């Protein structure tokens, strides 16, 4: 899984 | 915070539906036809919808309903439309129509790739019928030649 | 990117080439996607708008 | 043929769980409509109470 902030 | 502050409503009320900004559109793949709606209904198996989605449309012949991740115009809802708006209640679901492969035909409307939740034993299957012997068909066709 | 840990990586878009000027007013949806390989058919892994 | 979970109903005949071949981006979904507010239903029901 990948947690992204943008 | 304190009992020396003007309250808004009674202590048991924790959510309020303010002015017209509280109406949020259902995501792609969900629809809601009623005029006082409460939940977004996922599209029926084999149907697609836009953002507004007061109704659905069926995948045409030669196409089956699945996820168009690598296609030209993916139709799935974005993270903004689902997670930033509704939370975890309405996740992203596939609502694209994909073409049948070569030498396979699909004569009916509104068909979907049947899913498998336990991928080790059974794999997901698409309902694309193969052409009979003596018939070829090109791609995403409703019948063989 | 760098090696991925529980700690979020530094600003990947901090370079000066990642800039944009919009010619029309309104809401613009900026999206970011994660693949594994640098070739076109590489599998998408995550997206954020 | 599998039954719908609790608090969700399926009022149609011949429905299938739609599959996603790219599971990293979009997960598979089941076409089980949720009950409205004020209605519960038990399990594998054609309508809510």
């Amino acid at each position: 899984t990948y947690t992204l902030t943008l | 915070a304190k009992y020396s502050i003007d309250p808004t409503t009674y202590h048991f009320v924790t959510h309020l539906a303010m002015g017209p900004e509280s109406c949020k559109k259902c995501p792609k793949g969900y629809f809601q036809p009623n005029i006082a709606g409460t939940v977004c209904l996922p599209c029926p198996s084999g149907f697609v919808s836009t953002s507004g989605a007061t109704g659905c449309t069926a995948c045409s012949e030669g196409t089956y309903h699945t996820d168009g991740v690598g296609t030209t115009t993916p139709g799935e809802a974005t993270s903004l439309d689902t997670t930033d708006t509704f939370g975890s209640i309405y996740p992203i679901i596939p609502n694209t129509c994909r073409q049948c492969p070569a030498n396979t035909y699909l004569p009916l409307r509104g068909q979907a790739a049947i899913a498998s939740m336990n991928l080790a034993a059974v794999s997901s299957a698409t309902p694309c019928r193969p052409c009979e012997d003596g018939t070829w068909s090109k791609a995403g066709a409703a019948g063989c030649q | 990117t760098g090696a991925l840990s529980t700690t979020p990586t530094a600003n990947l878009v901090s370079a000066g080439t990642y800039t944009v000027t919009y010619a029309s007013i309104g809401t613009k949806f900026v999206t970011l996607r994660l693949y594994d390989s640098a070739v076109a058919p590489g599998v998408l892994l995550a997206s954020k708008t």
